[PDB]
RNA sequence: GACCUGGCGGUGCUUCAUAUCCCUCUAGAGGAGCCUGUUCUGUAAUCGAUAAACCCCGAUCAACCUCACCACCUCUUGCUCAGCCUAUAUACCGCCAUCUUCAGCAAACCCUGAUGAAGGCUACAAAGUAAGCGCAAGUACCCACGUAAAGACGUUAGGUCAAGGUGUAGCCCAUGAGGUGGCAAGAAAUGGGCUACAUUUUCUACCCCAGAAAACUACGAUAGCCCUUAUGAAACUUAAGGGUCGAAGGUGGAUUUAGC
RNA sequence: UUUAAAUGGUUGUUUAUAAAAAAAUUUACUUAAA
């Protein structure tokens, strides 16, 4: 489409959070559980609104 | 001992599918997603809704086709779209399949507010992966 | 009569590749290769395994860690498991005079390998590794023991040891593969030359969480700016100075260099550290390869992979544990 | 058809709180300020006082949606960790996986 | 994007499993899942309740449920009004009364709708999801009794009276409350004007001229009272002209002609009517070959829009018409035209597809070389429409004329994916013309194989659970290609199905087997095959078995032989 | 909740507590061992207890060349349909209950001189239909392990003969 | 039962020409259906002496969100209809700086695509 | 909305369109308690007064 | 009587343990104050865990609510085609502890012991072949290191009917539901943790070249008391800050924890 | 050859067969007449 563009990748985010192993008791033993969300940016340049 | 979503070995006879056979520690290392939304990802919301929503649907799609699933859902959301991804088998009758698939289209359209397509996959029976 | 709940078909059921189930796998991979060519407006003659990998990753993109559970298209013969073909004909009688030994391929070259060294006797390196047992197993298609696997490479080797003709050596290196052995020799990095001239050298240094970038400047007086302060007032502490001086100590170059470098992230003592790392190896740019060998080996060079670990969960750190409680 | 009696009790509680939110910030933004006579805050103290009991939202209970666990619950989904591990240990939360590092 | 020949059309599921397989199929499972839908609709219309909480943004007015009971309770004017939109006659009518009773006013409008609901549904509640021959017009009706009842009579009370009673076949009372019309001075509609030229022309039998003079004087009513006609004025000319068939061919075509004059565009369905009314039963079809080669000169590349309801009929009486001119040009022409921008739209309902297909593709394999033959054989089928099995036949035939009889085994599978398995017809067509003459080795082979799979078919019957009929020529056909392609063996089988069946073998069947056995020189089975030929009595057994008794028969053998007969 | 609802395999599995503490080590013995039972065996899709006869689905789609209509089964008939249900239900519970004479060896409760049947036939399109096999002697032997105790293991003494000479034991 | 059980058609795959105009099998984003896509294409972490499973029954390529609707072949033809909405940017404006004097002031704004109802 | 939900499926499996596995298995033992002699006594006239 | 298998032996020999058994190395706990569990006692006033494998444990959390407790009052087809945190974790699913800081489990066969319970290796080889599972390999994190994760079959009828579901038994004008108010203390003992006893210290500036402090006005409370503020409808109580106050404590008995 | 080192309530820790079946829909317009 004729449309100036750049790629980069901006870093990733992992959240990580810790749960409980065991039904009942048991504090420590746990389960580790996390989201990774990775990221990619395409910057277009001098278009018009159409 | 570690139980969570691990099917136990038999004596080698027990017929296990290719999701069935890999505990949780493989969710990103060999088996995907059952479903994908953007609730989850950093930043987003309603992460909470899309949860209930994902509940109620396997589970009223494992009503509606009794005896038909031969796995689990592939649920899918783009946009204001959900898509049904379900392999069943080739037992019930054809008619019976597009009456259902007309029935669950309309009635999940008109209580979540969206357009609902459902896309079956037929198969002769169970994919066995391995016999534990 | 008590009927004895009889076996299904085996559950097991073990899957085996008839010969003919192999040929009708590579028609459809042709047929296939075809497809994917036409899909991705490409030249079906000279359409590539590489090219076919880049179309499955596009068109079917996974993020699964392991890359075999990922999506592949390849020939069914990198696919599918070796076989053995069938050892006995239509009357029964096997192909091979050591069949019944039930490793004929294994013997069978334990007997040819004992023939070559009656008939030498009778007649009178570093790149080179001997085959593995798991490779060696793949060339006889035929499940090996440790001991097993011994023995032929003790007659592998005893036919070396002894004189040989152009045809044992040869047979011998059927059994012998390429190692490329890593060269420790540190690189040396481009001497570039500034607007004015000055020959410099650029590198980098990381410790711990701190990164450095080091520009030393071949001819100087001994000035070192640290994000353009002077080292002394950067670094107050004594054995942070220390560090700093270590890399043109040892190499007898102190007051013969400029240096201006830039370092962020890390604490004082790891700045310093990632500061030496990155002006030794610019500096290797100036001296002669054995003092940069000199360098390596004083371990002035290497990125040090010391780095702090991770507390874990039902402990007190990385490795304290809570109090334990017999009782 | 809640999970249970405990639950219910909650879901009133909402709705009350919603019902009142208005005119507890009305009546509570006289009380919280120096400007008004005391005498003035001192019939708004008794005014919001007097409004029903399960309209406080300090009542309210963030319980887990499909069991009703009062503790244990994770905010982001709503869900106990006992259902939130059964629903991610099965792949069923979209990109929710284990962590190792 | 293009359609994709190789796939069924877009509605269904693309699974091999829930993919239609044949006409049939594809009409019942678009059904079953209408159905599905209907269901689906009517517990949403049931229990409101549960699909009323609105999560959606922006709001899909069309995702909610519907409310079809009226929830005005006061009987008032403008409560009734609301029974009237909801299109409840018998709730209308009864409140409506209720209404008159107590005394209060009705303004004449929602009198008037009152009567549109009444007068458009003759008195009789619309289909609703769950709670032909002959006059539907009735005498004891609420439209008339509330008609009487009105205190003043404007022209749109009687105009919908008349239309009312013309749609349900009231044609003759329609015509006498229209010269009430005239008595009392008003003037009416076009829309009422339409519907009274259908009533002259329904209403009484009378030769075409009296009907002409009629419909004429009509026209002439229309043009005294300002009304300009309208485009279904002209239609329903067309189309009640058509009972007479060849009196109103140059009337029809002056009705046509005037249309052009005045302004009025002819629409689709004015052709249709046109085509309908010039192509009757006649070996000739000089006229009808003039009218629509005329008719598609006009229509060249021209985009429709709706515009009658009969609008759909066109492409199917064109192709009709093409096939019993047998030109091919011209069907190309029509196809073309359905083809230009989304004129394709106006194919019509399913039954209308088919039958514009059938009589295409019919024409093609008949009129075109073979090679252009089979590109519109994969492009049409299955992607467009399921074959009838006769449109195999002909595609058979049109394989044999070019002499490209190595397609044969493809129809074969195909015909058995498209729901022709156990059709008799085209069994018997294909193992005919593939044992009609000898054929290389190689094609033999695998006449041989489509052979077998034939049997497998007639042995497989579903007809089994009533009987299982095997034809003899079916019978003679699969015989005789198995020996071609040198299978003997499951050619011996086949002897003893002739006398179980009681199917008389051919002698062209008998004197190939001779090579057969003599090939493999044993008297034993040439005995076999004069002992059966015998049985039946077969002229050239006798003659037959002495020259085998001359080539190969043992001694005890030749005696027993003439003693048989 | 219709949340809280759980499939069938989990119901069946937990009330049927075939893998415990109790069955380990000869724990519990219970006569009243609990049977599983398929509750979805009769169950036909489109069937309620409303009647509803939705057409493609609980009846055909099409009767008389063209397409039913929703219609509801009348009380009256409804009725006899639930009625049939529960007589087939006792049908099937019926059978279940009827016990087939097994023909006592040496005594009621032994094994001695019970026939096996024939020996299976073998790999190489080998038959022994000739060949009767009777069972001598079931004897529950017990060996101690570290991990286990008492690990139980069964010793069978079986004779086979084709009733013409030819004849053999193993265990 | 008349008949036997149902048989299941051939795959579709097996009329598809190595030449065809693939955008027309998958003009929009469709779940991956193994009798429409002639790829022989094997997912899943192979047991010991194992093949990746086929493409029949795979949920685990069921599951990718895969990309056969936009094959370069199919992105040009998109992008060739799509030049018709297209106008064209000043050419005055060659740099930020021509930019910054003839359009002083930019006003940013931010749009976010979530999957959900709302 | 958990009054929906249960309601909903509630009505959905009286009307033949959903099977509720979980509801069939309490109906199952409903009814073995009922030969049995464990049925619920009529509210009011209890075992006790 | 004689054996088989296992266990055990203050049983032999040999080789070893790598935060590990001893010797050794470093910082701690047991002494003080305070915080927070538990046991006992107390209260009209929950429950569960409770050698290793309980004891800042279910709780990533109790002023009302939460709540299941107590007192009083009220309701009876009841938010639910009811309900029950009523009994049974010795009926169970689910999720786990433990050996495991393990490497074994094992179908199907074959052979040995005269065809007994059972047993099955020697490589210059003598009866074992072994699918599958675990280990391993792979993968995550910064490497191929390390750390995570993983860790079968079984052991302790180990933990959990109080996450939820559920078998059996029990309650149904009450063992169900709702409202108001209220209890959650310390004679005593004890686990874990926090802050200290100081000069390698205390305060200020600074963030490492300083000035002061340094024993009855020193070091030392996050305690007590008073006041203010924050949240809340509600605070003697929860938290934060300020003022006042300046106690025990002077390096800790037997014993004991963690770390390559 | 080579210090001393006692105790642990009662009873409970092992055998008879296995599994349902179903049913079809039943190939190609428009129109009209009396
Ligand atoms: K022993
Ligand atoms: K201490
Ligand atoms: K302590
Ligand atoms: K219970
Ligand atoms: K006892
Ligand atoms: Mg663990
Ligand atoms: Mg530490
Ligand atoms: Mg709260
Ligand atoms: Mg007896
Ligand atoms: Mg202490
Ligand atoms: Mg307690
Ligand atoms: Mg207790
Ligand atoms: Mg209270
Ligand atoms: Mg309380
Ligand atoms: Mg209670
Ligand atoms: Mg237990
Ligand atoms: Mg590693
Ligand atoms: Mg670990
Ligand atoms: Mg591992
Ligand atoms: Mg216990
Ligand atoms: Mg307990
Ligand atoms: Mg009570
Ligand atoms: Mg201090
Ligand atoms: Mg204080
Ligand atoms: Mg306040
Ligand atoms: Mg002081
Ligand atoms: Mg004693
Ligand atoms: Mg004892």
């Amino acid at each position: 489409l004729g449309i100036s563009i750049k790629v980069h990748e901006p870093p990733r985010k992992i959240e990580r959070f810790t749960l409980l192993q065991s039904v009942h008791i048991y504090k420590k033993h746990r389960v580790q559980y996390e989201m990774r969300t990775l990221y990619r940016c395409l910057e277009l340049e001098h278009l018009t609104g159409s | 001992k570690n139980r969570a979503a691990r099917v136990r070995v038999s004596k080698g006879d027990k017929p296990v599918t290719y999701e069935e056979a890999h505990a949780p520690h493989y969710i990103a290392h060999r088996k995907g997603w059952l479903s994908l939304h953007t609730g989850n990802l950093d930043g987003e919301d309603h992460a909470a809704e899309r949860t209930v929503e994902d509940v109620f649907l396997r589970k009223f799609m494992w009503g509606t086709f009794p005896g038909c699933l031969a796995d689990q859902l592939v649920l899918k959301r783009r946009g204001n779209q959900l898509e049904i991804c379900a392999v069943v088998l080739r037992q019930l009758s054809p008619h019976k399949y597009y009456f259902l698939v007309g029935y669950s289209e309309t009635l999940l359209s008109y209580f979540y507010k969206c357009p609902v397509r459902l896309h079956l996959q037929t198969v002769p029976s169970k994919v066995v992966y391995k016999y534990l | 009569a008590f009927v004895i709940p009889k076996k299904n078909v085996p559950t097991s059921k073990r899957e085996t590749y008839t010969e003919d189930f192999i040929k009708k796998q590579i028609e459809e991979f042709n047929i296939g290769k075809r497809h994917l060519a036409n899909m991705m407006g490409e030249d079906p003659e000279t359409f590539t395994q590489e090219d076919i990998d880049r179309a499955i990753a596009y068109l079917f993109p996974s993020g699964l860690f392991e890359k075999r559970a990922r999506p592949v298209m390849k020939h069914p013969e990198q696919i599918f498991p070796r076989q053995r073909a069938i050892q006995w004909g239509e009357d029964g009688r096997p192909f091979h005079y050591l069949f019944y030994t039930g490793k004929q391929s294994y013997y069978s070259l334990m007997h040819d390998v004992y023939g070559m060294l009656l008939n030498l006797e009778k007649h009178q390196v570093i790149g080179s590794r001997w085959l593995i047992k798991e490779e060696l197993e793949e060339m006889l298609v035929e499940k090996l023991s440790d001991l097993d696997y011994m023995q032929f490479i003790r007659l592998l080797e005893k036919l070396l040891t002894s004189q040989c003709g152009a045809a044992e050596e040869e047979f011998v290196q059927r059994f012998r593969r390429s190692v490329t052995l890593e060269s420790k020799k540190q690189l040396i990095e481009p001497v570039q030359y500034d607007e004015q001239g000055m020959a410099f050298s650029k590198s980098e240094g990381k410790r711990k969480t701190a990164k450095a970038e080091a520009i030393v400047y071949k001819h100087g007086s001994g000035r070192i700016k640290v994000n353009g302060i002077d080292y002394q007032l950067y670094f107050p502490i004594t054995q942070d100075r220390e560090q700093l001086m270590f890399p043109f100590h040892f190499v007898d170059r102190l007051g013969k260099h400029d240096v201006t470098c830039t370092v962020s992230g890390g604490g004082r003592s790891a700045q310093a550290g990632a500061i030496r790392l990155a002006m030794a190896k610019a500096l290797c740019s100036f001296v002669t390869e054995d003092e940069v060998e000199w360098m390596r080996q004083a371990g002035l060079l290497t990125t040090d992979p010391r780095v702090r670990e991770r507390k874990k969960p039902g402990q007190e750190g990385a490795r304290r544990k809570f109090t334990w409680k017999k009782r | 058809h809640y999970v249970d009696w405990r639950m219910w009790r909650d879901v009133k509680r909402r709705k009350m709180a919603y019902e009142y939110a208005d005119e507890r910030l009305r009546i509570n933004s006289l009380r919280k300020n120096t400007i008004l006579p005391k005498i003035l805050q001192d019939v708004a103290d008794e005014e919001i006082a007097a409004l029903p009991r399960d309209s406080c939202p300090v009542r309210i209970r963030n319980r887990c949606v499909m069991t009703s666990r009062p503790r244990g619950v994770k905010r982001r989904w709503r869900l106990s960790r006992i259902v939130f591990r059964h629903l991610a240990d099965h792949g069923q939360l979209s990109g929710i996986q284990r962590a190792t590092w | 994007v293009n359609r994709d020949t190789t796939a069924v059309p877009y509605v269904f599921q693309d699974d091999p499993y829930l993919m239609p397989a044949s006409s049939l199929e594809s009409r019942s499972f678009l059904l079953a899942k209408k159905s599905g839908e209907n269901v689906a609709k009517f517990i949403i219309n049931s229990y409101p309740k549960y699909f009323q909480k609105d999560i959606a943004e922006p709001h899909i007015p069309c995702l909610m449920p519907e409310y079809f009971e009226p929830q005005i309770k006061d009987i008032s004017e403008a409560a009734l009004k609301e029974r009237i939109e909801l299109r409840k006659v018998k709730a209308s009518v009864d409140m409506f009364d209720q209404l008159l009773q107590a005394g209060t006013t009705v303004s004449l409008e929602t009198t008037n709708s009152l009567l549109d609901l009444l007068c458009y549904y003759g008195d009789q509640e619309p289909s609703t999801d769950y709670h032909q021959f002959g006059v539907t017009w009735r005498a004891k009706n609420n439209a008339e009794r509330i008609f009487s009842l009105m205190p003043e009579k404007n022209e749109h009370s009687y105009c919908t009276m008349i239309r009312g009673m013309v749609k349900h076949r009231a044609y003759e009372q329609a015509l006498n409350l229209y010269t009430e019309l005239l008595n009392n001075r008003l003037h009416a509609d076009v829309y009422t004007f339409n519907a009274l030229i259908e009533a002259t022309v329904c209403a009484i039998n009378e030769k075409f001229e009296e009907k002409w003079s009629k419909i004429l004087e009509l026209l002439r009513h229309m043009v005294a009272q300002k009304v300009k006609p309208n485009l279904q004025t002209f239609n329903t000319i067309l189309k009640c002209l058509r009972r007479f068939h060849v009196f109103a061919r140059s009337p029809a075509l002056q009705v046509l002609r005037e249309m052009k004059a005045i302004g009025i565009e002819p629409s689709l369905a004015t052709y249709h009517h046109i085509i309908r009314l010039f192509d009757q039963p006649g070996d000739p079809l000089k006229r009808s070959s003039f009218i629509i080669y005329d008719i598609m000169n006009e229509l060249m590349g021209k985009r429709f829009s709706p515009k009658d309801p009969d609008d759909d009929k066109f492409f199917q009486s064109a192709m009709s018409i093409c096939s019993s001119l047998r030109d091919l040009e011209l069907a190309y022409q029509v196809h073309g035209l359905l083809k230009t921008g989304d004129n394709w739209k106006f194919i019509g309902p399913d039954q209308h597809r088919n039958f514009y297909y059938s009589k295409f593709f019919d024409l093609i394999c008949l009129m075109e070389q073979i090679d252009v033959t089979l590109k519109w054989y994969e492009d049409l089928i299955p992607s467009a429409y399921f074959p009838h099995s006769q449109t195999m036949i002909h595609l058979l035939q049109a394989l044999d004329v070019a002499n490209r009889l190595e397609v044969i085994p493809k129809i074969w599978k195909d015909s058995k994916e498209y729901g022709h398995t156990f059709r008799s017809d085209l069994r018997e067509e294909i193992l005919m013309l593939m044992a009609r003459d000898k054929h290389p080795p190689e094609l033999q082979v695998a006449f041989a194989d489509c052979a077998a799979d034939i049997k497998s078919a007639y042995e497989s019957q579903p007809i089994r659970q009533t009987a299982q009929d095997w034809p003899a020529t079916s019978l003679n056909c699969i015989a005789i290609l198995f020996l071609r392609a040198g299978r003997t063996q499951e050619a011996w089988k086949m002897l003893g199905l002739f006398r179980k069946h009681n199917k008389i073998p051919r002698s062209e069947l008998l004197n190939e087997l001779m090579d057969s056995a003599k090939v493999s020189n044993s008297p034993s089975q040439a005995i076999e095959v004069v002992e059966l030929a015998s049985a039946f009595s077969l002229p050239i057994c006798e003659g037959l078995t002495q020259r085998v008794m001359s080539d190969f028969a043992i001694n005890q053998e030749q005696k027993e032989a003439l003693s048989n007969l | 909740s219709f949340f809280t609802k759980l499939t069938a395999d989990e119901l069946w599995k937990g009330a049927l507590a075939e893998t415990g503490a109790g069955a380990k080590k000869g724990r519990g013995k219970r006569t009243k061992k609990k049977k599983r039972k398929d509750l979805n065996r009769g169950q036909i899709i489109g069937e309620g207890r409303y009647g509803f006869l939705w057409p493609g689905l609980n009846v055909p789609l099409m009767k008389n060349g063209a397409v039913q209509t929703i219609a509801q089964r009348s009380k009256e008939e409804q009725e006899k349909v639930e009625a049939d249900m529960i007589q087939q239900r006792e049908e099937w519970d019926r059978k279940k209950k009827m016990k087939v004479k097994r023909e006592r060896g040496w005594s009621g409760n032994s094994w001695g001189g019970i026939s096996l049947g024939p020996p299976d036939p073998g790999p190489c399109g080998e038959t022994y239909e000739d060949f009767d096999t009777r069972i001598l002697e079931v004897r529950n032997v017990f060996t101690m392990t570290a991990k286990e105790g008492r690990k139980k293991s069964i010793r069978v003494l079986v004779a086979v003969g084709n009733g013409k000479g030819a004849a053999g034991f193993s265990i | 039962e008349r008949p036997p059980r149902r048989k299941a058609l051939p795959p579709r795959t097996e009329k598809m020409a190595v030449d065809q105009d693939w955008p027309s099998v998958y003009p929009v984003a469709a779940p991956f259906k193994p009798s429409a896509v002639p790829l022989p294409v094997r997912m899943g972490y192979p047991v010991k002496k194992g093949v990746p499973m086929a493409k029949e029954g795979n949920l685990e390529l069921l599951k990718i969100p895969n990309f056969l609707h936009l094959t370069p072949v199919a992105i040009k033809k998109h992008c060739e209809a799509l030049k018709d909405f297209c106008t064209e940017w000043p050419a005055a404006l060659d740099s930020d700086e021509k930019c910054e004097k003839h359009f002083p002031i930019e006003i940013d704004s931010t749009d976010y695509v979530s999957s959900g109802p709302s | 909305n958990h009054h929906t939900y249960a309601e909903l499926m509630q009505t959905l499996r009286f009307l033949g369109l959903y099977r509720d596995e979980h509801q069939d298995f309490m109906d199952e033992q409903k009814r073995l308690k009922k030969l049995r002699g464990k049925e619920k006594p009529k509210k009011g006239e209890g075992k006790r007064a």
